[PDB]
């Protein structure tokens, strides 16, 4: 049972 | 504090290169091959363990790249200064002649994360069976990479690595003969 | 890089660290952003907020601050994240155990003149921890004792040479000891004189 790897996600700056 | 491990990612302009990796206390345990969008296990036996959606990590560089033109606009278009990188070259084991072994090419302590490397054998380039890493993290956010080429000791034979890099003034060969 | 380029490079880093202390009883999460080089903005768990490193991160820092959301989802991440992450791969990173391969070999201080150096090479092991120490005739010997220190080799493994400069005489032996977690007692490996 391969055990699943999550990812942190960076946030968007205001444009 | 027994142990650290990283997700660390990067976007450069205007190259347009990202990657993205895990490290565990200095070693790289997987990247996403962004181009074949696959992750790639540093050891093959990883992958019998863990896994990890490598499509994730192209959403990520996505927005590290918006990130990125934001910040170069509010710095005003402030470019990285180059970092030349230090350069060792070293084996895997004690070298015996005809026993086979590996060349190390260790670059370190450089940025932007961008170099082109080349083994010499006796002045000539070689690929046979050469492989690479992915550029890896420091503390002092500079970068390391490794680059190996396996190799039957010989008196007769001289290496050198040839790293190129924008902080360097001309390439950077680093030699090594048996002794 | 070629190409044979002179353009500016502007470079964007981000590095998400999980800090375990004895495993997952204390973690700390610390989110690091990155621009040429300087870290610009951080979160760091044990304050739960972003907080500007230099004052070009601090728009960042005052806008993500606002979105009460995203912090909650940041505050979470030692858990839903860094602990996570850790039971996915500790059975392969924190339990590795690679036993090093020990050789001795005799070398020279100056190349016109007789051995006096002996080196114990001790490579292919996993972790980095590791004890090497040199004996004569059972006994330790710490006067003149060099080394490479650890050598990391990017392919999780290590290795190091532990150098012994002595002036070797009939009926010495020279063995070299090394202790590593991989062992449960040393690994040991001679030279005669």
């Amino acid at each position: 049972p391969v055990s699943k790897m999550r990812m942190a996600t960076p946030l968007l700056m205001q444009a | 504090e027994e142990h650290v491990i990283i997700q660390a990612e990067f976007y450069l302009n205007p190259d347009q290169s990202g990657e993205f990796m895990f490290d565990f206390d200095g070693d790289e345990i997987f990247h996403v091959d962004m181009a074949k969008k696959e992750t790639v296990w540093r050891l093959e036996e990883f992958g019998r363990f863990a896994s990890f959606e490598a499509q994730g990590a192209l959403a990520n560089i996505a927005v590290d790249k918006a990130n990125l033109e934001i910040m170069t606009k509010r710095s005003n278009y402030t470019p990285i200064t180059n970092v030349p990188p230090e350069v060792t070259v070293l084996t895997n084991s004690p070298v015996e002649l005809r026993e086979p072994n590996v060349l190390i090419c260790f670059i370190d302590k450089f940025t932007p994360p961008v170099v082109n490397v080349t083994w010499l054998r006796n002045g000539k380039p070689v690929t046979t069976g050469v492989s690479e890493t992915v550029f890896l993290p420091r503390e002092d956010h500079l970068f390391r990479k490794f680059h190996y080429l396996p190799f039957l000791p010989s008196t007769e034979d001289v290496y050198d690595c040839r790293v190129e890099h924008w902080g360097l003034d001309e390439p950077l060969l680093k030699h090594w003969e048996f002794d | 890089g070629g190409s044979g380029d002179t353009r500016p490079r502007f470079l964007w880093q981000l590095k998400f660290e999980c800090h375990f202390f004895n495993g997952t009883e204390r973690v700390r999460l610390l989110e690091r952003c990155i621009y040429n080089q300087e870290e610009s903005v951080r979160f760091d768990s044990d304050v739960g907020e972003y907080r500007a490193v230099t004052e070009l991160g601090r728009p960042d820092a005052e806008y993500w601050n606002s979105q009460k959301d995203l912090l909650e989802q940041r505050r979470a991440a030692v858990d839903t994240y860094c602990r996570h992450n850790y039971g996915a791969v500790e059975s392969f990173t924190v339990q590795r155990r690679v036993e090093p391969k020990v050789t001795v070999y005799p070398s020279k201080t100056q190349p016109l003149q007789h051995h006096n150096l002996l080196v114990c090479s001790v490579s292919g092991f996993y972790p980095g921890s590791i004890e090497v120490r040199w004996f004569r005739n059972g006994q330790e010997e710490k006067a003149g004792v060099v080394s490479t220190g650890l050598i990391q080799n990017g392919d999780w493994t290590f290795q190091t040479l532990v150098m012994l400069e002595t002036v070797p005489r009939s009926g010495e032996v020279y063995t070299c000891q090394v202790e590593h977690p991989s062992v449960t007692s040393p690994l040991t490996v001679e030279w005669r004189a």
